[PDB]
RNA sequence: AGCGGCGAGCGAACGGGGAGCAGCCCAGAGCCUGAAUCAGUGUGUGUGUUAGUGGAAGCGUCUGGAAAGGCGCGCGAUACAGGGUGACAGCCCCGUACACAAAAAUGCACAUGCUGUGAGCUCGAUGAGUAGGGCGGGACACGUGGUAUCCUGUCUGAAUAUGGGGGGACCAUCCUCCAAGGCUAAAUACUCCUGACUGACCGAUAGUGAACCAGUACCGUGAGGGAAAGGCGAAAAGAACCCCGGCGAGGGGAGUGAAAAAGAACCUGAAACCGUGUACGUACAAGCAGUGGGAGCACAGUGUGACUGCGUACCUUUUGUAUAAUGGGUCAGCGACUUAUAUUCUGUAGCAAGGUUAACCGAAUAGGGGAGCCGAAGGGAAACCGAGUCUUAA
């Protein structure tokens, strides 16, 4: 059968084009008065995924 | 190339890359290997232990018995019950691309008239339906394993050769890997090559 | 394809079994038995290989030593009267002229005695 | 050339792991998978982004975004392919004849992307600032 | 795409390529008025099925128990598929290719005659406790979620073509369709069963549980479970007769036969295990039984091995095992990293900015089929922009 997809990390990653993965920063959702306005700064651009982190997102992700 | 009829001795005109070619051996090795596994008739079958006719008691208790543990008389340890990996009818095609098989029979063609084993004939036929007039039509030809190769739907030559063992005939569309190979001449009628120069390109 | 494997299996255990000729009782006949009989005794040839050069070396020195001593010196002095004197005969052939050429030991000796001293 | 003659490519044809068979094969008596855990068990191995128990990256990580539905019906369009078009003439509908887009696009680009060469016509799609100034480098009208 | 303790997982459509492709009735009265239809039944034809018939050609010779083998020299072949025959047969047999055959009974078409339904035209008609709704469930990929649509247990309840449904909450446009009646071939799924035919399927611990009087013997109150067990030889020519014995059993002859060490407890006849004969060793010598050295002896190098140095099995599991931890009485046979599909990487091969087809068609591994898929472009959540783009007024 195919490989089916892991359906919730298909919405917490894109592919990019040297072939990495592009995912939204944690901790903005929600208990930001506390947080500083530079930490939270630094949390809006999208990062990509470290290198530790890859092979367990290319086995989420086969169809990418 | 040229290509030197039996006895008209008027060469007609091919086409170099597919008559003349450099051998790869690792393309027609492939092509002569899938040709030989979509032969396979992948007919047969085992019973694992969910097929061997039995019952799924446990034989004795798990405890107790100073026996080996066990819980189905069809387990592949046990005698009379249970392949492990028990086999399926499976097809063992092979996919090979156009290009690698129009490469490989353009590679076999280029080395059978490197081994002079490609002779373009002219017209082969014969006139009577009769095997003893083909047994005859390859000993002046000096022919004993051929495969002959023409363009038009000869039924007459086609029953004389069925009996024949060495012998064989095609219509220069079912030409393969494996019969390019496996008989000492193959002779083409003139008709019969240039559709083959032309299928191959 | 299936394999039956009778006649290969009969051929690897009959070629330990033929290795173990000789063996006391199962050692002989059974399988089990005889096969880590030839592989202890594979593992022993290897290890006597290195104490057969030892033990002989062992014999030459205790035979020198008494035929030395009959000469009068012990068998260090007489090595170091060898070494000395710039004799270059190994233990072996020392070993070998002190029981079959005894007054060519008597010699050697002698050579040994003048030089070291 | 005969059948008992042909050779596979020299490395075309590796062996494979024969698990379980003796010592001298290097995966004999474990079948190289070590000693006594989950991963040693048959079918054992825990699912994909499992991280012992510790929360996933896949879900450590907020979702985002949303797909476009609109995204899905444009493509782009190579100068590569304006000379395909047959006709000189690229409409969207004269890109799916020649099979460039796919049938279900409803918007195509045309992008800088290789060697427009001929008097070519864009009719009714959106080009980029190169591949206007490379369409009309080479004689082309955009409609 | 979505659904989803947005977890595990579930998973479409639209659209495209194909296989196969027929539409028709009733809610209805008239003119016309068997008017094709679609059925059944019956002769008739064509064709299978159910028995069958014909088939084409080789002899010498050596080995051998016996020739189909070897050597020699011919002949058939639209037949050299296969099987049998004293060893391996194109030419000995049965067949096979091919050419043929049916009293009678049936399958299929067709030709239909005769019966049943029942055309075509004019007009009207256009399926109500339904649709929809409230409640509760279920089905849709869709878990009530913003959620369409379908079904309906319960409670209600329209409009009746100038009207009604749907287009993923809802509304307006404007596109499309006409629910609440029904029938409908092919493409599709299957194989208890019959016929051929095939196999990089098994070869008696395998292959069906069952190669054999096998769902049997046996077991169970019962449901149920469920075995083991193939081979003389070419042909019984399967051992007349004589001996020992208990008018035994077994044996020894004689005989058959190529072979009885093929004698039925029968091809081959392994290993464990048990004997006999022979050589050597062994009754003052301590222990993984070997190994290194090594006399003596017996043979024609082999066998044995006094004395002697070193030396606590194997596996498993472990920090670590001679361990007094595990496992194994022994032999023999079987017994554990497979298979399908998807994905990624390495090798390799073909073709390269292109590369490849899937189903299917098909004189079938060919050729056709480019539906697609992947790649040549990416940034962005997206619109969008695009060799740049997002970020941000910049």
């Amino acid at each position: 059968p195919k490989i089916k997809t892991v359906r919730g990390a298909a919405k917490r990653f894109k592919k990019t084009g040297k072939g990495g993965f592009k995912h939204k920063h944690a901790n903005l959702r929600h208990i930001l008065t506390k947080k500083a306005t530079k930490r939270k700064r630094h949390l809006r651009p999208k990062a990509m995924v470290s290198k530790g982190d890859l092979g367990l997102v290319i086995a989420c992700l086969p169809y990418a | 190339m040229e290509l030197v009829l039996k006895d008209a001795q008027s060469a007609l005109t091919v086409s170099e890359t597919t008559f003349g070619r450099d051998f790869n051996e690792a393309l027609v090795h492939q092509v002569v290997v899938a040709y030989a596994a979509g032969a396979r008739q992948g007919t047969r079958a085992q019973k694992t232990r969910a097929e061997v006719t039995g019952s799924g008691k446990k034989p004795w208790r798990q405890k107790g018995t100073g026996r080996a543990r066990s819980g189905s008389i069809k387990s592949p340890i046990w005698r009379s019950g249970g392949v492990t990996f028990a086999a399926r009818p499976q097809d063992h095609s092979q996919k090979v691309n156009k290009k690698m098989y129009r490469g490989a029979l353009k590679s076999i063609l280029s080395e059978l008239v490197r081994q002079d084993r490609l002779i373009v004939v002219e017209k082969f036929s014969v006139e009577a339906p009769k095997t003893k007039l083909l047994a005859q039509k390859l000993k002046d030809m000096a022919l004993e394993d051929v495969l002959i190769i023409t363009g038009e739907l000869d039924e007459n030559l086609f029953l004389a050769a069925r009996n024949l063992h060495k012998v064989d005939v095609r219509d220069a569309t079912g030409i393969d890997p494996v019969s390019l190979i496996a008989f000492d001449k193959v002779v083409m009628t003139a008709d019969a090559v240039k559709q083959v120069e032309e299928m191959l390109a | 394809a299936r394999v039956k494997r009778g006649v290969i299996a009969r051929a690897r255990h009959k070629k330990i079994l033929k290795q173990a000729k000789g063996y006391y009782g199962a050692r002989s006949r059974v399988y089990r038995v005889a096969f880590q009989a030839v592989i202890k005794a594979g593992q022993y040839a290897y290890r006597d290989r290195r104490q057969r050069k030892r033990q002989f070396r062992q014999l030459w020195i205790a035979r020198i030593n008494a035929a030395a001593r009959q000469n009068g010196i012990s068998y260090s002095k007489f090595i170091n009267g060898l070494k000395k004197a710039s004799v270059e005969i190994d233990r072996k052939i020392l070993a070998d002229i002190a029981v079959f050429d005894k007054v060519a030991f008597t010699a050697l000796v002698e050579k040994a005695k003048a030089a070291l001293a | 050339m005969r059948l008992n003659t042909l050779s596979p490519a020299e490395g075309s044809k590796k062996a494979g792991k024969r698990l379980g068979r003796g010592i001298g094969s290097g995966l004999g008596k474990t079948g190289g998978r070590g000693h006594k855990g989950q991963k040693s068990r048959s079918g054992g191995g825990v699912r994909r982004g499992f991280e012992g128990g510790q929360m996933p990256l896949y879900r450590r990580l907020p979702k985002f975004g949303f797909t476009s539905r609109k995204a899905a019906i444009t493509a782009e369009v190579r100068l590569s392919d304006l000379a395909k078009v047959e006709g000189g003439v690229v409409d969207l509908n004269t890109l799916k004849a020649a099979n460039i887009i796919g049938i279900q696009i409803e918007f195509a680009k045309v992008i800088l992307a290789g060697e427009v060469t001929t008097p070519v016509t864009v009719r009714g799609l959106r080009v980029t600032k190169g591949a206007r100034a490379a369409i009309e480098a080479a004689g082309g009208k955009i409609e």
